[PDB]
């Protein structure tokens, strides 16, 4: 709500924010578990 | 699926709380509208845990706000993220609390719990579990402590088998704003004791220490102050909302903390609370967290444990973690430091892992301390009121309000006979 | 990016103050320009009753 | 939706009022006719009258008149609604037994009338701000008989009083006293918290800091002015701490006799002035708890502080304050009872001052400091003094029973202010139980 | 006099006691 | 952060800190208008700040009678001091401790002291005052001896530099200045932290000598007592290599309770068209500052024992030329020392050169100021000791004294320190035989 909040904030685009493998699929890495 | 309202009362709860939702929203993906323009689709997949969904991608937050006098209510709908609670959950009450713990547990009160109860009735029925509440108040005060008292009782009077976290600013212990701060507390500390689950005791002097000794926030106006209290309030039911691994929800805690049924009264405390510029010298691992965890400059509250023992202490971890480092860290601060740590009940840590982490951070955990040390707090409380109700100064008004010298006397027997406890076990 | 967020902020607080004491500049120099021509009211006003 | 309804009896209550009501319309946009030119916000001193126009929440009262004429004729013709504006036929000629008891009742019926529809035309009535003084008989005994009707009529609500206190030094009649203890027997049973002012104080800060050598009721009262648009701007605009007409009376009376709190102004910088100070959150508080920033004349040295309210307003830090408020608790000087250490009260806004054309400086940071100390003691037994003396040879007192006073109730108005002082002396003494 | 704490207080545990003597 | 308050009473003091606040404000930056003409904290310790930086001086100008205030208020600086930070009084003191101390003090004593707390409440942490007066007129003395006194009961852990202008043997400018000394030293003898010594008559004698200046007055003579305040106080103002700080002073200069006087000179007095012609060195100029005519009080230093030694260079300077020089200073002979204070001259190195004002100074690049605490101050005490034995023999001008209000008592009680102050002097003075 605030990006300069004390604790994190940010609005980096989270869509390009995942990583895949030789054998794996795309993962969503922020919030895969 | 579990479910928690959150009930909010006077300036202190409106805007806490409101920051409450600003920040779980964002954590959720939900909008200053309701729609989830949000990403992963594990933010929806439980959100049955804090918005019921209207007709029409809505998501509406179950929050029921209760203010003795139309003024903070205004303020928490022109909020940007302020326009998404449901009408009828704000109940105004054209008055005033005055800043009398009695003109809230006896007269414009009652003309309103009534109501209340209410809305939090009809928000508590459309649930598969009701796992508990949530209050946020200021102790010290009217519209807080009032208000506050009377609905925690209502509620706990009817939902019996119900957890009730509330997120409460305890009276600070150097500058106060009330000047009937000791009395207004005095008779609600006597409430939260006897009723609640696991309070919070969030201290207002401490979130300013952490303002300028930790973050280096230049002007902290009381919106970066809240940020903070939200963290802990989030963390605290993340495992009940995210998925991970030792996952624990409220009554784990609770169970897990809460050694003899009174000393509920918890420290809270976020973690990877950094600056505007040493951010960028700080390497953040489950080692580096823990220094700052258990650095009492974060604990928000106001009894640096050094000065006491700590019964039982929960924390929360958020993110991809390994649980090696976890108990490790947790161990290894609890041998290097253990004159504090007390022995009449072993693995005093209680560690907890819900994957997900914050968003815009790798890892984080939310410390909750139960302090023996916490008498600090009470003994100025109860010291302060000593020499105010012996005096018998500002008490016409609370009298003229129906409330004998006794309803007084009975109050402060507790919380000094709540003191004793914290020794009691507090020795061993 | 977190970094470069804190960072704006400090902007943004050094953009109100700059606002605040530019209003409050503007404001107090009205004031003194007020005063000096209520001064030479005074003056016209001496002037005149010495004529 | 929050409103409090303004009176304003006497001539001192009638201009106090005019430089108030200039302050809100300047505050508010309100061009001085009433009409707006373009929500919850003016609705609290200010009622629409379900077209246009805002017409005041005021009733201004007089025994004579001239003084509402001034208003009548004035700029402010088309504000006021014409019959608020009472007037009576004969003037009180600065006597107890004519505020109170001879000519009252062909006014006190249309007031109690006139304020009833003020409270008709209110979704939540919260308070009552009456302005007057403990000099002449108008504001004396017509201030108290309305007090006694509306502790009757309207008793859960709470009633301000503004009171221009009896000069110590200067006065300017030689009645003040006998009308001063009669009115103040008479509103100590029915005011709820009746902030002080004094004249010659106020003299001195005009002196001091304003450096006008040469100034008047309109700098007096304009300052007055500021004090009050000062207390009543948290129901007015929105804050970090909103705090009620309630909240402010019930945490300055520690018993149900001891209200009356001394008021101070800070920034009272002079325009080429401020060119070289911070005006900074610290070092206003500072200037508040000087012993010359009083506005009530007496010294806080002599007596101990039990409990204050400092409003701030404008662009204030909170937490500023919460480190101004720590240097102040820490000083040898600025002593307090022993009973009440939770003494400074913190109420925030973020309205900044207005500045109405004249002589304060515009800031940006406005603290008003409303203190109850035990030093108004020594003020009260001055008083007492000066009713001493003229009471010893009936001196002035054929002129109040030969006009409906009688010799009797001199006498309890003697013996509560003994009470009074006796009263003050216990809760001045240091607790060893 | 004014026995009124003593109805008030007692009446408070009795009502109190009853209610989870029923449920 | 490191800041200091200057506290300026009596005319003396008034137009010494005229030259040196208009010192100030051209060596830092500041236009007298008090903006800032920027286009970072080197200001803080003298200047303050408020909203848009209009700069403010931390002084308190005190001066019981009027138009010596005045000229400041009306002239350039108008607007640089804030208007009622100067504070004006209606009673000349008419060169009388007596009515300076004891009868027109408490108008004005409150009112500064309220001044000097707030001013000292616009700081972080003090580090010290400059107070500066002369022993010769009444305000300077009575009014002087009574804002120590308070000063010290308030604030009484605090550093006190003072900057006192000596009566001089033989020039004069009252005829009770004698009596106004011996009071105001016997006053601030327990309550001056350390009193640099700065008569007017070597002052007088280097303006001839080496200034050139055949027609010189208090603006040359003020203008070089600012350029040596600005010299002491210069290392908590800007960085240097061996920073020195006015609790360092304190701990360097004086070794008793009571001997608290040093003695200051400067170095390159040089006058423009003198300059072009000379080395500017580390060595020669302190060898120029040990030359026994250089001094800025007129006492033969060859007379006496050099107790203590701070020299405080600026410019470009090279912090071991200063070893060399030191060394130097150590071998040559006639500089002779006591036996005690085997280590006696204190290093201090500052990267900024001297800025000078328009006027007499030269662009010098080396500056050194030079604090000497030595035992030949004995002579002048005694000399000034001799006229007012003489004058207090027949009681001469007493009457106003005990008129007033003082008692007679305080004369012989001011006698019997100073017999005290010269036994201690003596007793500093002889080498160690135990
Ligand atoms: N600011 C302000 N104060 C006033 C004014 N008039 C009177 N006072 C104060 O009031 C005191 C005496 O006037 P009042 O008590 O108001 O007399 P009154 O209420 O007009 O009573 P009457 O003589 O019957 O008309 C003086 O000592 C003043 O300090 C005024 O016009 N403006
Ligand atoms: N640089 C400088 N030295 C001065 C000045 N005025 C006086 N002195 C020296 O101070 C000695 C006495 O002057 P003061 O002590 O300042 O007298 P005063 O402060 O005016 O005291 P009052 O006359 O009572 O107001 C003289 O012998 C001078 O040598 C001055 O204006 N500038
Ligand atoms: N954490 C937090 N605390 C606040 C905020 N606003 C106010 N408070 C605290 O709330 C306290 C006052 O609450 P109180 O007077 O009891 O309000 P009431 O319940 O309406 O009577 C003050 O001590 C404030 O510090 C906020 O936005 N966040």
């Amino acid at each position: 709500v605030n990006p300069g909040n004390p604790v994190f904030s940010c609005m980096l685009d989270p869509r390009s924010l995942h990583t895949a493998t030789s054998l794996s699929k795309p993962k969503m890495i922020m919030y895969k578990t | 699926m579990r479910e928690i309202v959150h009930l909010q009362a006077g300036q202190c709860g409106n805007q806490i709380g409101a920051k409450f939702w600003e920040v779980i929203s964002d954590e959720h993906g939900i909008d200053p509208t309701g729609t989830y323009h949000g990403d992963s689709d594990l933010q929806l997949e439980r959100i049955n845990v804090y918005y019921n969904e209207a007709t029409g991608g809505k998501y509406v937050p179950r929050a029921v706000l209760v203010d003795l006098e139309p003024g903070t209510m205004d303020s928490v709908r022109s909020g940007p993220f302020g326009q998404i609670f449901r009408p009828d959950n704000f109940v105004f009450g054209q008055s005033g609390a005055g800043n009398n713990w009695a003109k809230g547990h006896y007269t414009e009160g009652a003309e309103l719990v009534d109501s209340v109860l209410d809305v939090v009735r009809k928000e508590a029925e459309s649930c598969d579990c009701l796992q508990g509440f949530q209050l946020t108040h200021s102790l010290g005060g009217g519209t807080g402590s009032g208000m506050g008292t009377l609905l925690i009782s209502k509620i706990r009077e009817e939902y019996p088998d119900r957890i009730m976290n509330t997120f409460s600013v305890v009276p600070s212990p150097k500058v106060s704003d009330t000047v009937v701060e000791p009395y207004n507390a005095t008779l609600s500390v006597h409430q939260l004791v006897e009723n609640t689950d696991e309070t919070y005791c969030i201290d207002n002097e401490a979130l300013y220490d952490i303002c300028f000794r930790t973050l280096k926030l230049t002007t902290p106006t009381y919106g970066d102050l809240n940020h903070l209290v939200s963290a802990t309030m989030s963390g605290v039911t993340t495992c009940l909302r995210f998925p991970g691994q030792l996952n624990a929800d409220l009554r784990k805690l609770a169970v897990n903390m809460v050694p003899f049924p009174r000393l509920h009264f918890f420290m809270p405390g976020f973690a990877p609370l950094t600056s505007r510029g040493s951010q960028q010298y700080r390497a953040l691992t489950v080692p580096e967290l823990t220094q700052q965890m258990f650095d009492a400059k974060n604990m928000m509250a106001a009894c640096d444990p050094r000065h006491g023992r700590y019964l039982t202490v929960a924390a929360v971890f958020r993110g991809r973690m390994s649980m090696k480092e976890v108990d490790e860290q947790m161990l290894n601060v609890q041998n290097k430091n253990s004159s504090y740590f007390v022995e009449w009940i072993p693995n005093n840590v209680k560690t907890a892992v819900c994957d997900i982490p914050p968003r815009g951070l790798k890892m984080s955990a939310t410390f909750i301390g139960n302090s023996t040390a916490i008498q600090e707090l009470f003994k100025r409380i109860s010291e302060q009121f000593t020499a105010m109700f012996r005096r018998k100064a500002f008490l016409h008004w609370y009298t003229g309000e129906g409330m004998d010298e006794m309803e007084f006397t009975e109050a402060e027997s507790n919380m000094n006979d709540l003191g004793n406890p914290v020794v009691t076990r507090g020795a061993c | 990016e977190d970094r470069l967020a804190k960072e704006k902020r400090e902007v943004e607080e050094a953009r109100r103050q700059k606002e605040l004491v530019e209003n409050t500049r503007l404001g107090l120099n009205a004031q003194i320009t007020s005063i000096q021509a209520q001064r030479q009211a005074a003056r016209q006003l001496k002037e005149e009753e010495a004529r | 939706q929050r409103e409090c309804i303004s009176v304003h009896v006497g001539q001192a209550g009638v201009q106090i009022g005019n430089a108030c009501w200039e302050l809100y319309c300047l505050e508010h946009g309100i061009q001085p006719d009433g009409q707006m030119p373009s929500d919850d916000s003016f609705n609290t001193f200010f009622s629409e009258t379900g077209a246009g126009k805002h017409v005041p929440r005021a009733v201004f009262v007089d025994l004579e008149p001239t003084v509402i004429d001034e208003v009548r004729t004035g700029t402010y013709r088309q504000l006021f609604h014409p019959e608020q504006l009472i007037t009576g036929k004969e003037d009180a000629a600065n006597n107890y037994a004519r505020g109170h008891y001879t000519i009252g009742k062909e006014l006190i019926d249309l007031v109690l009338d006139r304020i009833r529809k003020l409270a008709d035309q209110c979704t939540g009535l919260q308070g009552f701000l009456i302005f007057h003084s403990f000099g002449g008989g108008t504001g004396s005994g017509f201030t108290s008989l309305l007090m006694e009707r509306l502790s009757v009529d309207y008793g859960k609500k709470s009633k301000l009083e503004f009171s221009i206190y009896p000069a110590p030094q200067v006065s300017t009649a030689v009645v003040e006293p006998y009308n001063s203890i009669l009115t103040t027997h008479t509103t100590l049973e029915h005011s709820d918290c009746a902030f002080m002012v004094d004249n010659e104080a106020i003299y001195d800060i005009c002196r001091r800091n304003l450096d006008i050598e040469r100034p008047t009721y309109t700098n007096l009262n304009r300052l007055i002015s500021q004090i009050v648009s000062s207390i009543t701007a948290s129901l007015r605009f929105d804050g970090a701490l909103n705090v009620d007409l309630t909240e402010f009376q019930t945490n300055l009376v520690p018993y149900p006799r001891i209200h009356f709190p001394l008021a101070t102004y800070a920034p009272v910088i002079s325009a080429e002035k401020a060119y070289h100070e911070q005006l900074s959150v610290a070092e206003i508080t500072n200037a508040c708890f000087e012993p010359a920033n009083q506005m009530v004349k007496c010294d806080p040295r002599h007596g101990k502080y039990m409990a204050c309210c400092l409003l701030y307003r404008g662009d204030v830090v909170p937490k500023d304050v919460n480190a101004a408020i720590a240097a102040i608790k820490t000083k040898r000087s600025i002593q307090f009872v022993d009973w009440c250490p939770t003494g400074f009260k913190v109420g925030i806004n973020y309205q900044p001052p207005t500045v109405v054309p004249g002589d304060l400086a515009k800031v940006q940071r406005a603290v008003c400091m409303l203190s109850n100390t035990t030093a108004i003691a020594e003020a009260w037994a001055r008083l007492d003094h000066k009713f001493d003396l003229m009471y010893a040879k009936r001196a002035f007192v054929h002129w109040y029973v030969g006009e409906g006073m009688e010799e009797g109730e001199f006498s309890e108005a003697r013996e509560d202010m003994a009470a009074l002082e006796k009263d003050y002396e216990e809760v001045g003494m240091d607790s060893v139980e | 006099s004014r026995l009124q704490r003593q109805c008030k207080v007692m009446e408070g545990e009795r009502r109190a006691y009853s209610k989870e003597v029923h449920q």
